[PDB]
């Protein structure tokens, strides 16, 4: 397992990607970061980076104005930021659907009105609440129609159809149809989590993946930034700061034996935050090729 | 997730031809119970399974013994029922399994009793019991492999009829009572079940054997569709080919002269007489002893 | 409407003559006689009388051995008996399924194994048990399939198409199928019930047919054995009879008025039990033409 | 040898029934015979009898409608029937595979369309074209396997090994494993010929046999319709019938010379075809009882 998403930054048959992560663990930040490695990497297909935080992170990470309607991030054609608001109990999996279904007619719509078609969508996931719920009830409430169209076929099917296998067949088919919507292919669709050597993140991260392995949908990729990495960094010195890198790397022993078949990508500390298209694409490039404290220290301490 | 599954199973396989079992083993249990942990049973089945088996193959007992256990605690956990597949599994699984394995008879144990939780036989599924008994036997645990075939199918059939032939065979010091201790017991078992079709071949099977090895005086006798090979030497083996036959008749009549023609036999199968005179012939008074 | 079975005795179409009644209301007498007057008026057509009343009400009544396996009553060469044991909670319908399903396989087996095929089964149903429940539950969990189809089609069918009306069609395919199970026709289905002008015969009355009704199985006939019409018969006197039937009377006025359009045929009561092929033909002629207490008097204290 | 089929009428092992018989030698009537006789004897496990013949031989035999959807003959709950086409030269065995695979198919779909399974088959081969050539294909590569890994094996494995028995046990696995599907156990497995005393149909039986003994397929039982027996039925006469019989005779006793070890069950001729399940049973019984002219003569000349 190569500790990068080169192989997912370069692929081109990828047409939905996620990109979760509770906890301001700098989700936003990797979200651009994904999309504008992938968009630079296949010039040749267009790409799509949507959110739906309220904060409007994508317009503070940029430095532009993004609204629900897509519009190509300044100085590149072959990106495209959207910034919609996913909203402007009884049966699970409705709202959900709801939900996602509109966030869907957004993408559509801005398909028609200049920008064509994006070949690979990248979903900047909410910061709060299960947007991807709906991943399970579709299969759910079918496989009990299985339950409902097998059961009844007392005794027979001899006088069932004196009185009357299309049933056991077209369930089979509405059955694969609805799965083959969750699974939608691992080589074509993917999740893409981050987090940070730090507790609570751990256990946020822990779950979040949990809930996806429960939806079916591929999980293999894991960001972990503001790693200090302060034992290479060429001006040593400031106890306070080797003293939280050895709680970092403490935890970061855990991920590294939690998810050992796991893409973890370990992404360095930056002095401030990373805004602008240029200070992103720097920033980007440890994505693709591994970050090393020993030499691409000028980089980081560059971005500041 | 397919596509991922089958990737780690090759870097699994790989640590175990490299000598890393721990890390082979670790890894594995860890990634596989977070399936578990989102419910995603099928994945974690086949991937247990998968590295059970190669442990297996490896001579690692060990872990593969330790896997059986978790692929079965699982099996419990989705409430898989039992079928061809999921019995498949287990079969494959007890084939790569060392019959000097120290766990062997819990593994057994463990496989069976999964069956019988997910199926309507009250002793477990009856293929399941064909391959159980040949491991079994494979560990000289001969006793256990006899009760496994007697509940297995026919291929158990004919692996009880050798089980107890090269049992007879073994014995350096034969005699008249001997052959009976031994085809007695596959019509006792076979009639308590009520198989009179084993019951049947697995008679004809031992007793021809019988007949082209120690070649004792006898004479078949035919009447009404029904043979006895009757043996001049072996008097137990005639009156245990008559029971059979008796007992498919159903008929009280008949079981009472057979029993009082043959006081001492009646004396020596008290108890099984007993039973099979409340199963077929419906019978509530207790076996008065003759002796 | 006629308050006779005339249009029913000579149905030829009929393939289904259910006779239900609790309360040893005469239930096995009505069915047998039900049986002979159709099998005499068609003989053409061959004719199945079963029962499942584990006193053989069939062999008593006719005086013969009727066993599992149907047998022609002496004398006539149309008409067939069968007595079979019909045994010999989770979930609504199924054991009922069980049951009729099994009595079905007993029929078609005694087709095969000469009498090759009756044309028209007179059902006599059981003296207790709802054995007509499972005759809702088809149609029940099918309208939930329909509930269950339906919702399961997001926003759309857009973008379920996207990601995948075969389903809005095989459901109404197996919604039709099902509906003519239970509806089987009223041309070739229909239940007979009966009672006796008494209080309790009554409430039992009542909400058998609502049952039925919720079966959607068509009901139209109501038998009424027993009943006195004391105030005719050619030797009248005796306080004891004529205080009875003024009983009689009182009901059998809130029959006519709560069953205004059913064909309620009002049977005349015999000094004794009706039993033999020749007392039931000569009772069951009643059935197809009113009995007038003032002229068929003599029939029945003849059956006497 | 009992000239019956009594052994495998009876037979609950046997799951694969092959009865071939070109010629127009009533291939068909055996067929249904066979299956009749196995499913009434054994009530307790699932036949099906299927064909390939393009003239829809079964539905003409029975009096019923047969497709590729498995049915179970009206009035037997243990038989099912089954008609579908086996259609709709460089490599030998790859055609006959398909065909065979493809007829495979169709049965494990009408075990899970209700049905569920099927105990023992009844194949009525084609009338024409050795649908049993892939019988030796696999056995024949196969072996060439083993000229070629053993070869492939020059002086060592001393050295062989110093480059690079693995390769000689896999070998003798797949050999196993390959010869257990043809041979398929002669206590699983077996063929049933069909034919008459007629030169020209020996000829094409004795050919038969060779074919399948070369497939290493079990054959030990010969069907001979159309005899007449013309020396014992009660109403003797005809020059006609006894010369026919004569010559019937002459090849008989080559039929009981040529297979002295085989199952030659001698069937009597009826006045015309047999057709319709009842009379198709009457005439079966001779199958499992030898047909006797001087006592079932009655039989014959009632199927007339
Ligand atoms: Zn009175
Ligand atoms: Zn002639």
């Amino acid at each position: 397992v190569e500790p990068n998403l080169h192989s997912l930054i370069t692929s081109t048959t990828h047409k939905w990607i996620f990109v979760g992560g509770k906890g301001g663990v700098g989700k936003t930040t990797s979200s651009c970061s994904i999309a504008i490695q992938m968009a630079l990497s296949q010039p040749n297909k267009q790409f799509l980076l949507i959110s739906t935080d309220p904060a409007h992170n994508l317009s503070d990470a940029f430095g532009e104005k993004f609204g629900k309607d897509a519009r190509k991030v300044t100085g590149m054609n072959n990106l495209s930021c959207m910034e919609i608001d996913p909203s402007a109990g009884s049966i699970p999996g409705i709202d959900e659907a709801l939900s996602f279904m509109e966030v869907m007619k957004h993408i559509k719509r801005q398909e028609q009105g200049e920008g064509e078609t994006f070949d690979t969508v990248i979903f900047d996931t909410a910061p709060t609440g299960h947007t991807l719920r709906f991943l399970q009830l579709p299969n759910t409430l079918s496989k009990l129609l299985e339950k409902f169209g097998e059961i009844t076929n007392k005794l027979g099917p001899m006088l069932n159809s004196f009185m009357g296998i299309s049933g056991k067949l077209n369930e089979l088919k509405a059955n694969v149809e609805t799965i083959r919507q969750q699974f939608t292919d691992p080589d074509l669709t993917t999740f893409v989590c981050v987090c940070i050597s730090e507790f609570l993140s751990l256990y946020e991260t822990e779950r979040l993946i949990q809930e996806l392995i429960s939806y079916d949908m591929d999980v293999n990729s894991i960001i972990v930034n503001q790693l200090l990495f302060a034992e290479n960094d060429q001006e040593h010195n400031c106890k306070r700061c080797q003293a939280r890198w050895k709680m970092q790397k403490k935890y970061l022993d855990q991920i590294d034996e939690l998810y050992e078949d796991f893409h973890v990508v370990k992404m360095p500390l930056c002095a401030g935050e990373i805004r602008g298209l240029n200070n992103l694409t720097k920033f980007s490039q440890f994505l693709n090729k591994e970050y090393n404290p020993i030499t691409d220290g000028k980089v980081i301490y560059e971005l500041e | 997730m397919g596509a991922k599954l089958a990737k780690t199973l090759q870097r699994f396989e790989n640590k175990i031809k490299a000598g890393d079992y721990y890390e082979a083993h670790q890894t594995l249990r860890t990634i596989a119970n977070r399936y578990v942990r989102s419910k995603s049973y099928e994945h974690a089945i086949e991937l247990i399974s998968q590295g059970a088996l190669s442990f297996l193959k490896a001579k690692q007992g060990g872990s593969g013994t330790d896997l059986i256990f978790y692929l079965l605690e699982v099996y419990d956990l989705a409430e898989v029922k039992v079928d061809d597949i999921s019995v498949a599994r287990l079969v494959r699984l007890i084939a790569e399994l060392d019959p000097s394995e120290p766990n062997l008879k819990d593994v057994i144990t463990g496989m069976n009793n999964w069956s019988i939780k997910f199926s309507e036989y009250k002793f477990g599924d009856p293929y399941l019991h064909n391959t159980i008994g040949s491991k079994l036997l494979e560990g000289d645990f001969v006793y256990e492999a006899e009760r496994y075939f007697m509940l297995g199918t026919h291929d158990s059939m004919i692996k009880y009829v050798d089980l107890l032939w090269d049992w007879l065979c073994q014995v350096d010091d034969i005699e008249d009572s001997t052959v009976a201790e031994f085809f007695s017991r596959l019509v006792f078992n076979y009639l308590f079940i009520s198989n009179i079709s084993f019951a049947h071949e697995s008679k004809d099977i031992f007793l021809e054997r019988f007949i082209e090895k120690f070649h004792p005086k006898y004479e078949k006798i035919d009447k009404n569709g029904y043979e006895i090979v009757f043996f001049e030497d072996y008097s137990d083996l005639n009156f245990l080919q008559l029971l059979l036959i008796t007992c498919q008749t159903a008929d009280a009549s008949y079981f009472l002269n057979l029993k009082n023609h043959y006081l001492d036999f009646s004396q020596a199968y008290k108890s099984e007489l007993e039973f099979l005179g409340q199963e077929y012939f419906n019978i509530v008074a207790p076996k008065q002893t003759n002796f």
